[PDB]
RNA sequence: AAUU
DNA sequence: TATAATCGAGCCGGGA
DNA sequence: CTCCCGGCAAATTGT
């Protein structure tokens, strides 16, 4: 199983009274607490690329094949859209209910925040690992040790 | 009774050993190129250290008498190689 | 197996 | 030189 | 005690 390192930048919008101010979020850390359920809505029109992690999700809107927006749904936020769904500006992507926190496997390094009306839009610099499994057949040998660091092109088996 | 003390190989284990042997012969071939030493002489020196001090004797085809003096010299010349060699 |  | 084969089939005295 | 090894007549012939 290779856990691949992905470092990206994805946005989120929350009420302002409901979010806890921090410069970074450790995994599991409480991100915001919502008095009542909140609907996180699309700020762009596009087709939905849904990427679900163990807990938490990534959501990506694209016109043509060029991504126009990257959203992050932490834990406590249930996607209301399915992969390949057409959305218009303003339609709810996910409902956020109660306490929402960073997922157990994914972090938040630097956090920039802009304030508009009664909401904050977080620009998040996120780092996480995506697992991929490989089956090793009897005539194959693994040439790499447990915990090794590999770049693109390095031989594993 | 003595043979029954060596367990039979798994399909994986069989391939690993067979693989290591092929790769090992190839290593001896390269060590010949790098060093300019007879492939058999290198092979006998490698083999000498694996089997241990127990077996050290003159080998026919080889031009040199194979004794701890020569096996230390030749092994020490092999250990005088750069890390990648 | 014989002979003494 | 290449399917795979993996554990056999007479009585007697004397000395350690 | 038990076992393990050493002994156990000569010459001759014959298929």
């Amino acid at each position: 199983r290779v856990e691949y390192v992905k470092k990206e930048r994805a946005g989120l919008r929350l009420p302002l009274a409901a979010w806890v101010e921090k410069e970074a979020y450790k995994p599991g850390e409480i991100l915001a607490e919502l008095p009542e359920p909140y609907l996180f809505r699309a700020e762009e029109e596009g087709v939905v690329e849904l990427k679900e992690l163990e807990e938490g999700a990534f959501l990506v809107l694209r016109r043509e094949d060029e991504p126009v927006a990257t959203y992050f749904l932490p834990v406590g936020m249930t996607p209301l859209v399915v992969h390949g769904e057409i959305v218009e500006k303003g339609q709810p992507l996910a409902e956020a209910k109660g306490l929402l926190r960073m997922p157990r496997q994914v972090r938040a390094a630097q956090v920039e925040a802009e304030e508009e009306g009664e909401t904050v839009y977080l620009t998040l610099f996120l780092e996480w690992t995506e697992p991929k499994d490989y089956r090793v057949q009897p005539h194959m040998n693994v040439v790499v040790p447990e915990g090794a660091r590999v770049e693109a092109g390095d031989k594993i088996v | 009774h003595e043979i029954g003390q060596v367990p039979l190989l798994t399909l994986e284990e069989e391939v690993e050993l067979a693989r290591k042997v092929e790769e090992g012969m190839e290593a001896i071939k390269k060590l010949s190129e790098i060093t300019g030493l007879d492939p058999d002489l290198i092979r006998e020196v490698v083999r000498a250290k694996i089997l241990g001090s127990a077996r050290v004797r003159h080998i026919p085809g080889l031009k040199e008498t194979l004794d701890p003096k020569t096996v230390e010299e030749i092994d020490q010349k092999l250990k005088s190689l750069p890390k990648e060699h």
